């Protein structure tokens, strides 16, 4: 915000952040993998129709679920909605190149 | 008031239905969107979700609600019940109105 002086008063200039252009997904509430569920750190799990990404709450930018933001807690039989994609983890190709 | 010499009652400008109209509005909005419709359009989300973000923000991992939302769903129509009673319970709570 900015400040503005009046004559018997005071102005201020506020400047806010507004979202437009919305467009909507399908979700999930956790991914289920090798029998554990995975959560996501931050953001949700959305879906275009084919394939499942990883977004901002605020902000679309899809990106591949892995190990890295995400994290495990307990098996996948209890939580309700739980869908049955894969995740992904670099260190398999990491150990991969290595030979 | 009464109506006699000397002095006149206006009638409010707003009607209690559109009174009731603007509280209904206001619940379908914070229950149908989250907090989304209170700066701009609103987002649908499952209800669970936002009780998860909503969980997230209190400082505690969406997991818990997760594994133990029976409970809570529960909890919640019990403690609603228990406001219900309370409030026929006649007690001095409208005190403030009727003072
Ligand atoms: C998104 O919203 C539109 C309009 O509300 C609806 O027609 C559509 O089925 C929804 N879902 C997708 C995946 O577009
Ligand atoms: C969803 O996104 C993927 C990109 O990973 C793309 O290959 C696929 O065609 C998209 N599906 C639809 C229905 O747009
Ligand atoms: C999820 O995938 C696993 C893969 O082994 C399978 O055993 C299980 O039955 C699947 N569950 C559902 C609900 O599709």
């Amino acid at each position: 915000s900015f400040p503005q002086s009046a004559p018997h008063g005071v102005v201020f200039l506020h400047v806010t952040y507004v979202p437009a252009q919305e467009k909507n997904f399908t979700t999930a509430p956790a991914i289920c993998h090798d029998g554990k569920a995975h959560f996501p750190r931050e953001g949700v799990f959305v879906s275009n129709g084919t394939h499942w990404f990883v977004t901002q709450r605020n902000f679309y930018e899809p990106q591949i679920i892995t190990t890295d933001n995400t994290f495990v807690s307990g098996n996948c039989d209890v939580v309700i909605g739980i869908v049955n994609n894969t995740v992904y983890d670099p260190l398999q190709p990491e150990l991969d190149s290595f030979k | 008031a009464q109506k006699f010499n000397g002095l006149t009652v206006l009638p409010p400008l707003l009607t209690d239905e559109m009174i009731a109209q603007y509280t209904s509005a206001l619940l379908a909005g914070t229950i149908t969107s989250g907090w989304t419709f209170g700066a701009g359009a609103a987002l649908q989300i499952p209800f669970a979700m936002q009780m998860a973000y909503r969980f997230n923000g209190i400082g505690v991992t969406q997991n818990v609600l997760y594994e133990n939302q029976k409970l809570i769903a529960n909890q919640f129509n019990s403690a609603i019940g228990k406001i219900q009673d309370s409030l026929s319970s006649t007690a001095s709570a409208l005190g403030k109105l009727q003072d």
